[PDB]
């Protein structure tokens, strides 16, 4: 976010390592892993909520037929 | 001499002749080793 | 400038009246035959004009070139700098020939080697083989106290006796031979107002920013 | 400045500073006897008379009835057919500097004989005809380290006693000097004796093929293709219908024909376009089907979307429907491959950094590939060989390859690379694959194993994407938009195709050589789900998050699906235009001068 | 740029070219006034000239080193 | 910037190292000038102390060989 | 309402319709000027090409010598 109103902090940026519980989108942002495959468009573009079957979820969650958890 | 690597049959004249005749080169490498 | 468009000589006898049609243009040699050709062609041994008048027994018998050259036997000149550097600058190594490169003295100001090169003096004591022979890098002499660099304006080099201007230090290249003048140029402030910081820590002058 | 004006030289680009002056001498003469005199009162050097540079801004200097009584040399200037002097140097200077083609006909060219030796002189290596006394002088006189063949010293012998093996000359004191007949090269041990050289290994020697023989070769056309010759020489022709050009861009794709120059609509309306491919004619009904990749737009997935193609003449008459393999959760599919023989297509995806397998019809998807990838684009699948390949244009450039069971992975090329977007195989000379770069912006190939690395096309203008077909490699510049041709070797120059568009994406050659379809499937139905391939071979295996059955190695756990059919495509031909009925079942309302069912009878 | 030698009066007329000859590289110049003579040096040529106002009767005066050790 | 009697003894420094790049200098009554490169500036100040120093001018290009005419 | 998609390339759109411009408006020069007529608010205006001017205040002549139409 721009903090300056020049925009000069978010300028010649590289996006920050993701911590051991976030999760990587497509373009380079991090978020927390509990928002993957939650049905909710979190990255923006969707990159959070794909190959839902194809992985698990924390025991706490219940799984789709379509692999989504709540 | 049917050299491996083509499967042809080549005249055995050709074996033992320093002459690199198929690919693979069976009938001096392979023969006169 | 004889023959030509132009008076040059106060009397007048630059353009006489029986003088050729000048067929080239001003500060260019003409040849006999109407071919024009450069001032430097004037007797360098290789013939360049149609009739090779340039080379003429005539005009090149007394034939005499500048301070800063020197004059092979074949009449051609070269820079000074270019004797006796196992390089073929004359036609008949008249640079080279061993005799001369054994007897000849350099100019003063300047440094001889066994090789038969002269140097620059500053030269002799820089670690750098500039001889070929390494003549000019006496180790015993060169690690004495004598060759002491400049500490108002010279940085001595760490893990050698070469001593290099403080203006080569961390300017971007190898000056030292081991790297030792671009370490930490971080700790290296700028002047206060003539300098640009770079994105790496080389100071520039202010005057090359957006020169393109 | 004003002191270059009316001194001879023209000096304004137009000569204006000559063209109006006073006469110069006492007669009315601009310039000396020495020099010619342009009509517009340009003086010029004499020799420049008519030697094809257009001295005199007028053009008073290139006037044909001057031009033919200017004495003239051959080996500096000789007479064009139409009295012009032509410059020696433009001679086969690839111009015609005269309106005949005379200064670049083959027979002033070349050489009559290249300058045989005789009894005088010596052969060297191979025809270095200098005089023969450079015979076992133990010098190497020639310049090619070939001067002393033989010279074994001693004055008593002739090798006709059969001490050399062919075409000895007589040593002076030593008997035999025998340089190689030509077709050979001496071996290191036993120079007398001379080894045949492999002139099939050379690159770029024939279009297709060679025949190594005995001190010669002979090269000719595979199945399928015509022994033709150029102007230039060989070309083997492909039999049937000219080949098509296909071109995907971010609305629709469209044909072309290489033969006819008319383009084709074929698929519209469609948006994100990214590769295509296809796959000839699996039912022999006429029609082949071409897959394509669709981008992920906004916030919505992208798609794998496959359609019929007519292989005949058709347009405007056949509507295109579309249909979607329902790979879900697709985003960058930028690499897109058909495996013909095995039945599987693979692609792979930008953002997900793998890749995936499926059969043709979306079912069983498998990860194949899914670490150290960081771009992966433009796959490429060998059947035939049992290899597959890939690029990847990410922080650090490689191409690999593997086999296509997922076995196998390794580096082909990962020095000297630069986004290499896209890849090509040529199955005629000896599977060698073909990359584009874009930062280095050449077009390189390499054996299959990774070996001979060459750079076939230099300064490329940034090429996207290959193919490779008939002795010609086509590729896209992509900011130009226009396609491009040279032959496939590297040899010769550049030609323009065509120019489409900066939305052009990719050109995919369309004929059905480009795929030999008579390369037999290594399945035996006796794997459930994919039957992949490798070399020499098959290998079962299961679809993705399933394993095998314990204790078995074709059956696993997973449920199977039924194939997903293709909707019955518009086969109208000939301009007849395609229908919907009740049933919706595509029928021809055929036009004048055919008969049949859709158009099929004349 | 042009490796003349130009002089003008100060109202800015009859501006001519006094020097335009074997000036390899010059560097500075001064006038006396008093003698009428023009002193410039010149850094390839690594010498002192000297000559007339007019540009006439060059000469070198110094050449090669100064002190006594050559340094 | 520094001055010396006519034989080179009794040296005194006017400005001492703080200057970026003088090119040429001139005197005139206490005043000495200067034109300096890296500033691409006319300079002024007095001759023997340097104090009271003031620009005089800003060009584009590189300033050479100031003379004060009198 | 969208009417068609082209290449990013598309620079204007353009009506070519014999209504889009009045095709039956008069021209109300009268073959005073010797170069251009140009048209004002209710008339027209001569004028001359670029750098020559009109010879002494005649108002319709140029100094510029005029040149053929090219068909
Ligand atoms: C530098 O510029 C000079 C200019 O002179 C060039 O040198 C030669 O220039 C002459 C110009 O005349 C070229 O042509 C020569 O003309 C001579 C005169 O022709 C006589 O015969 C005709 C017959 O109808 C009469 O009408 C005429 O009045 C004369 O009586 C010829 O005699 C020359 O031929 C002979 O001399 C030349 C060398 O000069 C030989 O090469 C010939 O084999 C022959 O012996 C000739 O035709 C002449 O071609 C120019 N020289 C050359 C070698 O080309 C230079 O060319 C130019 N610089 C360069 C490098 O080109
Ligand atoms: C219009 O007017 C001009 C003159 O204003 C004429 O040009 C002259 O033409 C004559 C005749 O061709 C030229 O004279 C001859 O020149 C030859 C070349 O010599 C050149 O080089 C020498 C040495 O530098 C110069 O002295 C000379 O001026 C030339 O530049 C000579 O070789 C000729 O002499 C030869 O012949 C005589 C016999 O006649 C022998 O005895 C000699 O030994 C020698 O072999 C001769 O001198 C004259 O040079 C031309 N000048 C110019 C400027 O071109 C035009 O011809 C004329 N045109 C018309 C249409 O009338
Ligand atoms: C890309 O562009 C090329 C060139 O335009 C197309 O190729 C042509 O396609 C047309 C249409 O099919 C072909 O026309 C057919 O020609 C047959 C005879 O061809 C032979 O003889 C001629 C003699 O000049 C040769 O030029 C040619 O090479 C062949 O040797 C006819 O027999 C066909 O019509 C007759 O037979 C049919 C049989 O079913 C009857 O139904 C008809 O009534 C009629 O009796 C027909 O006219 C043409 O030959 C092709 N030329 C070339 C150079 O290949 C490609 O098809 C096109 N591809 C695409 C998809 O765009
Ligand atoms: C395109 O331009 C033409 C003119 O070339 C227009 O026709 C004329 O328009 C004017 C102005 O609207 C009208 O007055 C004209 O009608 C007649 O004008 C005369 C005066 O000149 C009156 O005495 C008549 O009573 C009558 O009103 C009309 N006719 C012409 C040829 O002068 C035309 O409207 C216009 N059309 C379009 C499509 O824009
Ligand atoms: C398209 O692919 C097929 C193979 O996938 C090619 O056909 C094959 O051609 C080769 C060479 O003529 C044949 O090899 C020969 O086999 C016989 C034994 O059958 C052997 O005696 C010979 O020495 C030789 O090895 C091969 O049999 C043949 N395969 C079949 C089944 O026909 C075809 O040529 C390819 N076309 C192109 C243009 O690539
Ligand atoms: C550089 O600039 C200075 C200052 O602008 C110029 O000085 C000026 O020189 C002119 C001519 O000598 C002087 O004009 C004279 O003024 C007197 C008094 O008004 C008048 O009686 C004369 O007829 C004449 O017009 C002007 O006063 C003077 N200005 C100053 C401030 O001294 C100088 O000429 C310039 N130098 C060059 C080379 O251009
Ligand atoms: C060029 O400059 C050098 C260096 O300044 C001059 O060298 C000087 O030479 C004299 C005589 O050799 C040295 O004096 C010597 O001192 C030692 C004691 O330290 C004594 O044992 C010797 O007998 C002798 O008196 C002197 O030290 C030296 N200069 C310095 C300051 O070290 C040289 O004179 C100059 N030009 C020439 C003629 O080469
Ligand atoms: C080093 O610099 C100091 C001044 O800080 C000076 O007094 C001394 O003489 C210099 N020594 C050398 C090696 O020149
Ligand atoms: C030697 O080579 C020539 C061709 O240069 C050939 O005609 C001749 O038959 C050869 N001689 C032998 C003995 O092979
Ligand atoms: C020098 O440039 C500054 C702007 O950085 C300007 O304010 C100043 O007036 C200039 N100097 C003069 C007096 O020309
Ligand atoms: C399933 O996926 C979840 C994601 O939170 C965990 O990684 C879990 O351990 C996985 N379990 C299995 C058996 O894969
Ligand atoms: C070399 O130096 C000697 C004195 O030692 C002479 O001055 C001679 O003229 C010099 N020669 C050259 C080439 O500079
Ligand atoms: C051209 O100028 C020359 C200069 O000598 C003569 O005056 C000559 O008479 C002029 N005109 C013609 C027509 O020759
Ligand atoms: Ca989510
Ligand atoms: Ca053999
Ligand atoms: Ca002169
Ligand atoms: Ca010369
Ligand atoms: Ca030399
Ligand atoms: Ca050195
Ligand atoms: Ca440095
Ligand atoms: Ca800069
Ligand atoms: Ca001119
Ligand atoms: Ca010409
Ligand atoms: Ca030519
Ligand atoms: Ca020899
Ligand atoms: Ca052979
Ligand atoms: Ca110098």
């Amino acid at each position: 976010t721009d903090d300056c109103g020049d925009n000069s902090d978010e300028e010649n940026c590289v996006p920050r390592e993701c911590s051991e519980s976030e999760f990587r989108c497509a373009d380079q942002q991090c978020i927390p892993s509990r928002w993957v495959c939650d049905q909710e468009n979190d990255c923006g573009d969707n990159s959070d909520e794909r190959d839902c079957e194809m992985k698990t979820c924390h025991p706490e969650h219940f799984q789709c037929t379509s692999g989504h958890c709540v | 001499f049917l050299c491996p690597a083509e499967g042809t049959c080549i005249p055995s004249s050709w074996v033992c002749d320093e002459d690199k005749d198929c690919s693979d080169g069976a009938d001096e490498q392979q023969n006169c080793a | 400038w004889k023959c030509d468009g132009q008076k040059d000589c106060s009397d007048g006898s630059d353009e006489p009246d029986l003088c050729p049609h000048r067929f080239c243009r001003l500060g260019q040699f003409q040849c006999r035959d109407g071919n024009c050709t450069s001032p430097q062609a004037l007797c360098n041994a290789r013939q360049d004009c149609a009739d090779g008048s340039d080379e003429d027994r005539v005009l090149c018998e007394h034939h005499r070139c500048e301070s800063n050259e020197w004059q092979c036997a074949n009449k051609r000149c070269i820079p000074q700098s270019w004797q006796c550097d196992s390089v073929n600058d004359c036609l008949d190594n008249s640079d080279e020939d061993t005799s001369h490169c054994a007897s000849r003295t350099c100019r003063p100001g300047q440094f001889k080697c066994n090789n038969g090169r002269c140097i620059p003096q500053s030269w002799k004591c820089d670690v750098d083989n500039d001889c070929g022979d390494y003549s000019d890098e006496p180790i015993d002499e060169c690690t004495t106290a004598a060759y002491n660099c400049d500490n108002h304006t010279e940085f001595s080099c760490k893990t050698n006796y070469r001593c290099i201007p403080q203006w080569a230090v961390c300017n971007g290249f190898d000056d030292c031979r081991d790297n030792s003048d671009e370490q930490g140029c971080e700790s290296v402030p700028c002047h206060p107002s003539g300098d640009f910081r770079c994105a790496n820590h080389h100071c520039i002058p202010l005057r090359w920013k957006c020169d393109g | 400045p004003k002191a270059l004006a009316c001194d001879g030289r023209a000096d304004c680009l137009d000569a204006s500073d000559e063209s109006a002056c006073p006469t110069r001498f006492p007669n009315g003469t601009y310039c000396p006897a020495a020099m010619f005199e342009c009509k517009n009162h340009v003086c010029i050097q004499s020799f420049w008379i008519c030697d094809g540079e257009n001295d005199c801004v007028d053009g008073s200097d290139e006037e044909i009835h001057l031009c033919f009584n200017i004495p003239c040399e051959s080996p500096q200037r000789f007479r064009c057919d139409n009295s012009r002097c032509v410059y020696g140097h433009q001679l086969c200077n690839g111009v015609d500097d005269c309106g005949d083609g005379s200064d670049e006909k083959e027979e002033h060219c070349r050489k009559p004989t290249h300058k045989p030796c005789t009894d005088t002189e010596y052969k060297c290596s191979n025809g270095n005809c200098i005089s023969q006394h450079y015979v076992c002088d133990n010098v190497n006189d020639c310049g090619d380290l070939s001067d002393e063949t033989g010279c074994n010293l001693g004055d008593n012998r002739t090798c006709a006693e059969n001490i050399c093996e062919q075409n000895c000359t007589q040593l002076s004191s030593g008997g035999f000097i025998c340089s190689c007949r030509p077709g050979f090269k001496p071996s290191t041990l036993d120079k007398n004796s001379c080894q045949d050289i492999n002139e099939c290994e050379e690159f770029g020697i024939c279009p297709q093929s060679c025949r190594n023989s005995k001190g010669s070769y002979e090269c000719f056309c595979v199945d399928g293709f015509k022994s033709m010759s150029t102007h230039y020489g060989e070309r083997c022709a492909a039999d049937g219908s000219p080949p098509l050009l296909l071109l995907p861009e971010n609305v629709r794709i469209r044909k072309y024909n290489t033969s006819s120059e008319k383009f084709s609509e074929y698929l519209e309306e469609e948006e994100h376009i990214q590769t295509i491919d296809y796959d000839w004619d699996p039912e022999h009904i006429g029609l082949s089907v071409v897959y394509y990749t669709v981008l992920a737009q906004g916030s919505q997935f992208g798609a794998i979307k496959r359609a019929y193609i007519p292989n005949f003449e058709s347009g405007s008459n056949n509507p295109i429907r579309e249909v979607d393999l329902g790979l879900k959760y697709l985003m960058q599919p930028d690499g897109l491959a058909v495996d013909w023989v095995g039945r599987h297509i693979y692609w792979s995806d930008a953002k997900s950094q793998r890749i995936e397998v499926a059969t043709l019809d979306g079912r069983y998807r498998k990860w194949l590939i899914t670490t150290q990838l960081d771009q992966p684009a433009a796959i490429a699948v060998n059947p035939k060989l049992g290899l597959m390949f890939w690029t990847d244009q990410g922080k650090q450039p490689k191409i690999e390859s593997a086999w296509m069971n997922g076995e196998h992975r390794s580096v082909l090329v990962s020095e000297n690379l630069g986004w290499p977007n896209g890849l090509s195989i040529d199955y005629l000379n000896d599977d060698r694959v073909y990359w584009s770069d874009s930062k280095e912006d050449v077009i390189e190939a390499i054996k299959y194993d990774g070996t001979d690395r060459r750079l076939i096309i230099n300064e490329a203008m940034k090429p996207f994407s290959l193919d490779i077909f008939e002795d010609k490699l086509y590729w896209v510049a992509k900011e130009k938009g226009e396609v491009w041709r040279q032959n496939k070797f590297g040899k010769e120059n550049k030609e323009k195709v065509l120019v489409v568009n900066p939305w052009l994406t990719q050109v995919r050659i369309f004929h059905q050589l480009r795929y030999n379809q008579s390369v037999s499937n290594p399945c035996k139905q006796v794997c459930s789900h994919l039957c992949l391939l490798r070399p020499g071979g098959y290998s079962c295996a299961c679809p993705q998050g399933s394993d095998f059955v314990t204790g078995s190695t074709v059956q696993c756990d997973a449920a199977s699906e039924l194939p997903v059919t293709m909707p019955p495509p518009c086969r109208c031909m000939h301009g007849g235009n395609c229908y919907f009925d009740e049933n919706e079942l595509p029928k021809c309302k055929c036009s004048s001068g055919y008969s049949g069912e859709y158009c099929e009878v004349g | 740029e042009k490796q003349i030698i130009e002089r003008m009066f100060l109202n800015k007329t009859n501006r001519e070219t006094i020097i335009n000859h074997r000036l390899r590289r010059a560097e500075s110049l001064a006038v006396d006034w008093v003698s009428r003579k023009l002193y410039w040096l010149d850094a390839i040529l690594d010498c002192l000239f000297v000559s007339d106002l007019e540009g006439r009767h060059r000469k070198m005066i110094a050449q090669h080193c100064v002190d006594a050790n050559n340094t | 910037i520094e001055f010396s009697d006519l034989e080179g003894h009794h040296r005194h420094t006017v400005y001492d190292g703080s200057l970026p790049h003088p090119f040429a200098l001139t005197i005139f009554e206490d005043t000495v000038f200067w034109t300096d490169w890296n500033t691409r500036t006319v300079e002024k100040g007095n001759k023997y102390d340097g104090s009271g120093r003031v620009v005089l001018v800003n060009t584009t290009h590189k300033p050479f060989d100031i003379h004060v005419y009198h």
